[PDB]
């Protein structure tokens, strides 16, 4: 219960870059040249 | 005897001089003997002998050396209870600063001294040097050196450059302090520094300078030198049983100072390296802050115990504390408790005592008249006597018991019928027995409850009991007047039951003489308890010089009204008692009774109404059993077409034609709605039974099923219980506020399954657990009201203003919600009141209206009374007897000294209780009135069309019938399309208005050409190209995405003639354009033929609770204030968006300095050209209260709060007389703060009581100079209870600490003046009996 | 600016948690005590500064008084504690810290210091035995010794050379040195006399309370001199202006006839006519300055320059002294911290220590050339718990029955499990030699005993004060009873004449206070007390009798 650090900073200390960050918590639509992006069907729905 | 307290700081001579000697050993007691030491803690010499005329050293023992002083041990032979008042002194070895003077926050030594807290601090615990006096050595006087800097600055300097650390440095800093010298300088620099900062400061300070030059305090006594013991009676030592003992934390805490100076006389007496010293020096000043007060400084030390100690500070201040739980609250003598049973064989007056309590509580009382008879000759033959409780001391006892009150109270003492005066009736058992009519008042049910009993001693406490406290004398609730002993569920049940006739009953038809004929035909079993006969009844009425005019009829009656008919009184007439006679009934006819006939025919009437009710609901024979609850037949049907409807949206959710909220929704909608077809079923079930007959058919008449004749009467409960007795249960709650989706579909005469009875005790648990966590916080709100209104009380008979309210019932668009006869009855008339025909005067001035004048007003149609307020009485420290108006408890005219301020807190904290601990949230005008159209602000235009729409901003609507009172009351909207024209009386059934929030418009005065100039789109307009018809649009844009270019330029709706020449505003010579603030939809062309009144550019589109009345009483600052119209002018805008817009209204003859700082984000109700007024609206919402105040008049926030808080009573139904929230108003706003000084001996920036204020602008008008004017000021009930006059009042419900402080610094006294003042204190209250002795204190001071 | 955003946040919202001070703290301050200050700061405003997301209600019903002086103080405090980091106000904090800066020693470096000591107090001793009065004082102690009206070797220490025949040897020698300097004077070898008489006395050994007893009567003797040094100078340089030159040139030098002052009163001055002002006061001082001289074999300029050896080396060896108790504050602390929970505070155990301490070093004798850190030991071990047993409890303790506490709270708790189950009070008559009485008011003496705050509790928050009842009042019954037989006695005695009630009023104190003898009321007749006693007796046995005695007999408790 002291002060407050950005959470990834608890990543960080655990040896966690922050690519492989978002390789955790995130999902990766890639996009291409041209100027192409390979679709996930589900992905859109806003 | 002292008629006043005074406060100072204590004076080190005079610290000696209460002492009766210095205690050096940390000693207590002698450990061996426990006897008190030579010069210890507990010392004999100093503090006295420890048994009453006997000397420590046993020598001088006898009686008869009274006042000598021992030679052996130097006690002195006197009581020893003198050393419950023989303080000591202790001599300090080093001065030791006062942490009362240090660390309170204002912090009287740092703000006196010109240096911050964090320099004293430094210099106290020997830090920093500091210069006193320093010559002229290249040095500042009050200047902190560090130890390294005064070692090297001493270096070139011979001169002995005077710096010392520690309290002595303070206390010769404060002594070489020359105040009035300081307050000349200060006043001279102040002649040439108007600044805000500096002034600010200079001001602040000064002014505790000139209260410490006119109290008299020296500013070296806040440094202490030499410390006061307590007497050893108030720190004890007493001797518990098997050895053990038991002290007081004080005695720690001296202990540890009397140690730490002990040990600092050495260590100064053994020229000590000057670190431990410094050390020792501030473990005494440690020492002495602990003993003060432990916990300011930190820590709080704790002893063996875990708990921090108790000092001095914690001695007084604290909930436990002296001033606290001490000086009101505390056990009383002549005193006891048990349970209360009913007894109702009693009357109104009496309560049922015990034999044994009795015996107890009126011991003296018994051994005086038993002595004095005779029958005992000592008082100790009189004790073994009633001891033994012989056969002739019942003789004396209820001899003694006769007419001798007996204060019955029950603890949680709301208001003041939780204390009545009863005479006592000596009963066998060991509970009280207690009348069951005021049981309604104390709250007080049989399920074991304990009433406490008191005992008046006096003649005088006797005579208060027997003249105001006796239970006879207040039957009228002081909140509302209003029959508090209302008969509750028994005596109503008997009351509707013999008066609820029946179709065919025996008995059909007969004729009687009157009510001794039917009950001697019921008596007898020929005649049942409801038949309807044919009675002849003889009832009196006094329309006349107070005459009871008797008239005989025959009344088509049933036989039990006709028996009830016996007890009613001559004044009221029969058709009261003609009637089913519920609860409602039974109050209204006892308020009839009341009425007509005055209090004494009240008393015996209730009591006749109670001993029938109870018989005749005895001869009921009124059960419940289980076929009392029908269930529905069509219960099954509703449950199956409910669950149909359920299963389809349950489909048609899986069909994903709807989502899982509005399917949760939908299907608590559909189980609410079957619950309530449910609930009409069996209601429509039982409320009506089939019966048969005089002739044979049948015939439908109201059930006596007895369930229905509980919940119809009034008796107990109401038809939400009988639906869940025989109607579903329904949708049951949660304590996350959600509704629980299934519902219970059973009931309570069928039986609850696991799963609806596990789902039944959320809401049942958190219904428990807030009544229980409510009752521990039952009267917050009374104490926060009595706070604020403690000191008022009713000192002048008439004060003889002119002002008050005007008051108008609360017709809230249709109806009105309460009447005129609710608020204007009791209430003074302040003007003469004139008839619709204004020409005669129908109630004179200063006039009581009673119930005969409000029906005298109410049948001359009158609507609008000017009633004599609470918050304009013309008088000081009080009201007068008129600008109150009537008791409510008594029905006559308040008498001189009737404390109103604590009566009407608790009228509003009684009554409020009642109210929820939590709060809660909840096209064309409906025309359905006929009559005339009243507008006020009225400035309409024709259409072409014959539609109106008004452009003027305030035109509310109020429609009046042929009788002058209002009828439809509403607002019309800026330009909503009308069918009403102006003035002429429309019949009912069409519509006046049609409103569209999509329609604001600017609709013209004259019409004309809208041609445009100015008028450029791209930097002013966005590009609107509606395709939906094709027409040619230009909506205005906001300050967001335009030019600056166009920015602070507006453009014109300039409506001219058909040549294109610049038509004129009627009135004004200023042209026709109507700029436009924010979104507005525009459909106009430039040069179109368009009317007068023609839509240019619309523009697009109840809380309760006790925490409300809390929040409206504390007078909180909403987070979105309607902000007004400050001053009087037509308006115009300001700065475009530097975060905020501004607005200038610039009136046509006067100044305009207000461009307010107005955020954008809260929409314009007004054009930017649109003339309004001083308390005129601007944004939409809760206006905040102050607001009112400065703007509009002191009747404008009596007006909103007592409405505003009514509004959170009414909301639930508690009724409430709207005096009660005027004289917590009056107290509210008794601040001003000046503006213009004058001649008036006020500073500008001052907020004084205004009731000082106006009493020195009305005696310094009595000369020939000007005075003052003010600015009225309104604060929270927490801030003005803040700012009393007294510091013994206000160290009663404030922090201590802080009080006594800024009471002691300013050399305060205190004239005791105010009621908590006095209780502490132990003289009489200046409010009731004691007003008069009051008056003859204050005679002897202007003798 | 953050704790400032803490306080307008507080403001802003009604409420403050744990996590919002603890994430506007600042970044430099660290422990606990300085941020729960600063919790107090906050919550007199008061903020409510409390764990949790508070509830909806109690915003509005717990209440923000007072705005805003007290705010407008304490924001002149928070945003000025924003810049150094060094505050606190604990004594034992700032104790750790101001006892920090003091370095320790060595043993070489405390030797040397020990002997800065040893050297100033023989400077000391240099300025004392230079001095002829207090060794007439020694010549007139050892002849009322001589009577034995003291113990010579109790008041000095012998002499260091045990024996009274050898503390009479150095007597001998003492007389007779004195006898051919003082007889002698009559001034070429007499100061070189008194140098041979000041040696001989500085191998005698005394007590220092019979050393300090001659140093502070020529103290008075000197602040005397200081005082006419002052009752020249505030007297002829601010009172008339005489310039200092003349006195730095006339009395500063001479100091001793009547020539530096008297004369001046011919300088043809406003100075030298004002002297008139002052010479009849300072003739008072002409002749008792000279009186001095009278009383020291010397001049006034010889002694100004003894007792400046005097305090120069006291003030050399003291502040020596003082250089090793400071040194030496390390060793206090490590000693009480092991004596720390028995009751006392710990600054008042440490403070003890300190005193024991300074009293260690006045009886260090490095000579025998043990450390300090094991001579000191012994005067902190006595000194800690010697205030332990003095001033810890409420009541107090002698020393010695603390220490049969602690000898049976050290025994008990071994025959706890040397015994089996529990020892009995009986059995511990056998164990210690105390028979079984003095043992048991050993276990009869209460322990700091109970607080009167003290929760009984959950009944009304009521404490152990509110139900001890006192006895020593008077209740109301007794005391009506006590004046209802005020009045029965005055009827029963208006049933007797003059005489007879009236002894009756005085044997006993019946309104008037005595109760006079026998013979005191027969003083008042001229009676022998026989007749006196016997009407007394005649009374008495007349309110004997039924229907006399109806009331009073009744007033008796039977
Ligand atoms: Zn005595
Ligand atoms: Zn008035």
């Amino acid at each position: 219960r002291r002060r407050k650090l950005p959470a990834t900073i608890i990543l960080r200390a655990l040896n966690y870059t922050t690519e492989q960050i978002l390789d955790l918590f995130f999902e990766k639509v890639i996009f291409e040249i041209k100027l192409q992006m390979e679709l996930v069907p589900e992905r859109l729905r806003g | 005897e002292f008629d006043a307290i005074k406060i100072a700081l204590a004076s080190p001579d005079m610290i000696r001089s209460w002492s009766f000697g210095e205690v050096k050993k940390p000693e207590t007691i002698n450990y061996r003997t426990f006897k008190p030491e030579r010069d210890g803690l507990f010392c004999a010499r100093i503090f006295g002998p420890v048994k009453d005329y006997e000397c420590l050293c046993g020598k001088y023992k006898r009686l008869k050396h009274r006042g000598v002083i021992c030679e052996k041990c130097g006690v002195e032979v006197t009581q020893t209870k003198v050393r419950r008042e023989r303080m000591g002194h202790i001599e300090l070895a080093s001065p030791t600063a006062h942490i009362w003077f240090l660390k309170s926050l204002p912090s009287r030594i740092g703000l006196l001294l010109d240096m911050p807290l964090r320099d004293i601090e430094r210099v106290l615990y020997f830090e920093s040097y500091v210069v006193i006096e320093g010559g002229m050595t290249n040095l500042e006087r009050q200047q902190i050196l560090t130890e390294e800097q005064y070692l090297d600055a001493l270096e070139e300097f011979g001169d002995e450059f005077d710096a010392k650390m520690g309290a002595e440095a303070i206390q010769a800093l404060l002594k070489s302090m020359d105040l009035e010298q300081e307050c000349e300088q200060l006043r001279e620099e102040l002649n040439e520094t108007n600044s805000e900062t500096k002034r600010k400061k200079l001001t602040k300070r000064i002014k505790l300078l000139e209260a410490f030059v006119q109290s008299g305090n020296k500013p070296e006594w806040m440094i202490l030198t030499v410390l006061p013991v307590l007497p050893p009676d108030l720190r004890p030592l007493v001797p518990l049983d098997g050895g053990r003992f038991a002290t007081s934390d004080l005695n720690d805490l001296y202990r540890r100072v009397i140690n730490r100076n002990n040990r600092l006389k050495r260590l100064l007496d053994l020229a000590a390296p000057d670190i431990i010293v410094r050390n020792e020096k501030r473990m005494l000043q440690e020492a002495v802050d602990a003993l003060l007060d432990n916990g300011r400084r930190g820590r709080a030390i704790t002893g063996s115990n875990k708990r921090p100690l108790k000092s001095l500070a914690d001695m007084i201040k604290g909930k436990q504390g002296r001033f606290r739980q001490n000086l009101l609250g505390k056990r009383v003598d002549y005193s006891g408790r048990s349970v209360i049973t009913v007894g109702p064989y009693l009357r109104l007056h009496q309560c049922g005592l015990p034999k044994k309590m009795a015996l107890e509580l009126f011991k003296p009382f018994i051994y005086g008249k038993l002595e004095l008879r005779g029958l005992a000759t000592t008082i100790k033959a009189a004790k073994k006597m009633v001891e033994r409780e012989e056969a002739v001391v019942w003789d004396i006892l209820d001899e003694v018991i006769r007419e001798h009150p007996v204060l019955l109270n029950r603890a949680p003492t709301l208001h003041r019928l939780g204390i009545q005066a009863f005479e006592p009736v000596l009963i066998e058992g060991k509970a009280i027995q207690l009348h069951p009519l005021v049981c309604a008042a104390y709250n007080a049910d049989f399920d074991g409850d304990q009433m406490a009993v008191h005992v008046p001693l006096t003649l005088e406490a006797q005579l208060e009991a027997r003249a105001l406290m006796m239970s006879t004398n207040n039957i009228l609730s002081p909140a509302n007047g209003e029959p508090i002993i209302v008969p509750s569920q028994d005596v109503v049940l008997g009351l509707y039951y013999m008066t609820r006739d029946c179709v065919n009953a025996k008995g059909e038809g007969m004729v009687l003489t009157g009510p001794k004929e039917a009950e001697r035909l019921y008596r007898s079993g020929l005649a049942s308890l409801h038949a309807r006969v044919k009675v002849r009844i003889t009832e009196y009425e006094k329309d006349a010089n107070g005459e009871l005019v008797a008239k005989t009829s025959l009344k088509d009656t049933t036989v039990g009204r006709a028996i009830l008919w016996m007890i009613v009184p001559k004044g009221l007439p029969y058709s009261i008692v003609n009637q089913a006679l519920g609860k409602k009934a039974i109050s209204k006819m006892l308020n009839t009774c009341y009425r007509i006939l005055g209090l004494k025919p009240t008393v015996i009437f209730a009591d006749q109404i109670m001993y029938t009710g109870f018989a005749y609901a005895a001869r009921s024979g009124a059960s419940v059993g289980i076929d009392d609850m029908v269930i529905p037949e069509k219960k099954h049907e509703i449950i199956s077409e409910a669950e149909a409807e359920v299963a389809e949206i349950q489909e048609q959710f899986q069909s994903g034609l709807v989502t899982a909220g509005e399917r949760y929704n939908k299907v608590i909608d559909i189980w609410a709605a079957a619950n309530d077809r449910v609930s009409k079923a069996m209601m429509d079930n039982l409320q009506t039974e089939t019966v048969i007959n005089r002739d044979g058919q049948e015939e439908k008449q109201v059930s006596f099923n007895s369930i229905y004749m509980m919940a119809d009467s009034g008796a107990r409960g109401s038809a939400a219980q009988i639906r869940q007795l025989a109607g579903m249960r329904g949708l049951m709650a949660k304590p996350d506020g959600s509704i629980i989706e299934t519902p219970i579909t059973a009931n309570f005469r069928e039986g609850l399954n696991v799963l609806q009875y596990f789902i039944s005790t959320h809401g049942a648990r958190k219904g428990l657990a807030d009544t229980a966590l409510k009752t521990a916080n039952s009267g917050y709100l009374t104490r926060r009201l009595v706070d604020v209104a403690q000191d008022l009380v009713v000192t002048e008979d008439d004060c003889g203003t002119h002002e008050g309210i005007m008051m108008t019932p609360v017709i809230e668009g249709g109806d009105v919600k309460e009447p005129l006869r609710d608020r204007v009855l009791g209430r003074v008339t302040a003007e003469d009141v004139l008839k619709p025909g204004t020409a005669d005067i129908l109630v004179p001035r200063n006039t009581l209206l009673h119930e005969q004048w409000c029906d005298l007003l109410e049948e001359n149609s009158v609507d609008a009374v000017k009633v004599r307020s609470v918050v304009s009485c013309d008088t000081d420290f009080g009201v007068c007897a008129h600008c109150y108006g009537r008791d409510l408890a008594r029905g006559h005219i308040i008498n001189k000294g009737e404390a109103i301020g604590v009566i009407a807190a608790q009228s509003i904290g009684e009554p409020g209780t009642q109210l929820t601990m939590r709060t809660f949230h909840i096209s064309s005008i409906q025309v359905k009135n006929k009559g005339s159209i009243k507008l006020s602000n009225v400035k309409s235009v024709v259409n072409s069309s014959g539609k109106l729409v008004i452009t003027s901003r305030n035109t509310e609507l109020k429609l009046i019938d042929e009788f002058g009172r209002t009828k439809e009351s509403y607002k019309v909207p800026y330009g909503a399309v009308l069918a009403k024209g102006d003035g002429e009386q429309v019949a009912g059934g069409e519509t006046v208005a049609n409103w569209d929030p999509h329609t604001m418009p600017v609709i013209t005065e004259v019409s004309g050409f809208v041609r445009f100039t100015d008028m450029i789109d791209g930097q002013t307009i966005t590009r609107q190209t509606d395709e939906l018809t094709g027409l040619s649009s230009l909506v205005v844009l906001d300050s967001a995405e335009r030019t600056a270019g166009g920015k602070d330029l507006r453009p014109a709706l300039k409506i001219v003639d058909a040549q294109g020449n610049d038509v004129l505003i009627p009135g004004t010579d200023m042209p026709a354009q109507y700029f436009l603030p924010g979104k507005a939809i525009v459909q106009l062309e430039d040069g179109v033929q368009i009317s007068s009144g023609d839509t240019l550019a619309r523009i697009p589109q109840i809380t309760g609770g006790l925490p409300r009345v809390a929040d409206l009483f504390e007078a909180r600052r909403p987070k979105e204030p309607a902000i007004l119209a400050e001053i009087s002018g037509i308006v115009s805008f300001g700065k475009e968006t530097k975060g905020k817009r501004r607005l200038v209204i610039t009136p046509v003859d006067g100044s305009d300095p207000y461009e307010e700082m107005i955020p954008k984000w809260r929409q314009l109700n007004v054009f930017e050209g649109e003339r309004v007024e001083r308390g005129d609206v601007i944004s939409d919402g809760p206006e905040a209260p102050h607001d009112i105040l400065r703007l509009r008049g002191v009747h404008a926030v009596t007006r909103y709060i007592v409405n505003e808080v009514q509004d959170v009573y009414r909301l639930q139904g508690v009724k409430i007389n709207d005096k009660h929230i005027e004289v917590i108003v009056r107290q509210m706003l008794r601040k001003a703060t000046i503006v213009n000084a004058g001649s008036s001996d006020f500073l500008e920036g001052e907020q004084v009581e205004y009731s000082r204020v106006k009493i020195a602008n009305r005696e310094l008008e009595a000369n020939g100079k000007v005075g003052a004017t003010y600015s009225r000021d309104l604060l929270g009930i927490t801030k003005a209870s803040l700012a009393t006059e007294s510091f013994i009042s206000a160290a009663s419900f404030q922090e201590t600490t802080r009080v006594l402080t800024e009471a002691a610094v300013a050399g305060k006294r205190d004239e005791l003046r105010g009621l908590k003042e006095n209780v502490i204190v132990g003289r009489l209250i200046p409010a009731g009996t004691g007003y008069a002795y009051h008056q003859d204190r204050m005679r002897r001071r202007a003798a | 600016s953050q704790l400032k955003l803490l306080v307008t946040r507080g403001k802003e919202q009604g409420y403050l948690t744990y996590a919002e001070v603890n994430d506007h703290l600042p970044e430099d301050i660290v422990d606990s005590d300085q941020i729960e200050d600063i919790i107090q700061m906050i919550n007199d405003m008061g903020i409510q500064v409390m764990e949790e997301a508070p509830d909806a209600d109690d915003l509005m019903l717990a209440e923000n008084t007072a705005d805003e002086d007290a705010a407008e103080a304490a924001a002149q405090v928070l945003s000025s504690v924003e810049s150094e980091i060094g505050r606190t106000t604990d004594p034992v904090r700032m104790y750790m810290r101001e006892m920090g800066t003091v370095e320790l020693l060595t043993r070489e470096g405390e030797i040397d210091i020990a002997k800065r000591i040893e050297d100033g107090i023989n400077q000391v001793q240099c300025s004392v035995a230079e001095y002829p009065e207090a060794i007439t004082y020694l010549l007139e102690q050892y002849d009322r010794v001589e009577a034995e009206e003291a113990r010579l070797s109790d008041l000095i220490t012998g002499f260091v050379d045990i024996d009274p025949e050898l503390a009479r040897e150095k007597f001998a020698e003492l007389r007779a040195q004195y006898v051919v300097t003082r007889d002698t004077i009559k001034h070429a070898t007499a100061q070189e006399e008194i140098l041979k008489l000041s040696e001989v006395f500085k191998q005698f050994r005394l007590v220092p309370k019979q050393f300090d007893y001659l140093v502070n009567s020529m103290r008075v003797m000197m602040d005397r001199v200081r005082t006419q040094e002052r009752l020249i100078m505030k007297l002829c340089v601010e009172q008339c202006k005489m310039p200092k030159k003349n006195f730095i040139t006339l009395f500063t030098g001479n100091e001793t006839s009547d020539t530096w002052f008297n004369a001046a009163i011919a300088m043809n001055k406003p100075w030298s006519e004002k002297l008139h002002d002052v010479s009849e006061e300072v003739h008072r001082a002409l002749q008792k300055l000279q009186q001095i001289e009278e009383e020291t074999g010397l001049t006034i300029e010889q002694v100004k320059d003894i007792n400046r050896r005097m305090s120069i080396g006291e003030a050399k060896a003291r502040r020596a002294k003082k250089e090793m108790v400071e040194a030496n504050l390390r060793l206090v602390i490590s000693i009480a911290k092991k004596y720390t929970n028995r009751g006392l505070q710990f600054l008042d155990l440490i403070q003890e220590g300190n005193i024991g301490l300074m009293k260690a070093v006045d009886k260090f004798e490095y000579r025998r050339g043990y450390k300090f850190s094991t001579y000191a030991t012994w005067w902190i071990r006595q000194a800690i718990t010697r205030s332990i047993a003095d001033q810890a409890r409420t009541i107090r303790i002698p020393v010695h029955m603390i220490e049969t506490i602690n000898k049976l709270n050290r025994i008990s708790r071994q025959m706890l499990q040397e015994m089996g189950r529990e020892p009995t009070p009986e059995e511990l008559a056998e164990r210690m030699l105390m028979p079984e009485d003095k043992i048991r008011k050993v276990l009869k003496i209460a322990k700091e005993p109970i607080s009167m705050e003290t929760p009984i509790g959950d009944d009304e928050d009521s404490h152990l004060g509110d139900f001890i009842e006192d006895t020593t009042l008077e209740l109301p019954l007794d005391s009506a009873t006590t004046e209802s037989l005020r009045a029965a006695t005055h009827d029963v005695l208006a049933g007797l004449t003059a005489r007879e009630a009236k002894v009756l009023r005085m044997r006993f104190g019946i309104d008037m206070n005595t109760d006079y003898t026998l013979e005191e009321v027969g003083k008042q007749f001229d009676v022998t007390r026989e007749r006196i006693r016997q009407i007394e007796a005649k009374a008495l046995r007349k309110l004997r009798h039924p229907s006399r005695s109806e009331v009073l007999r009744s007033f008796l408790d039977d």
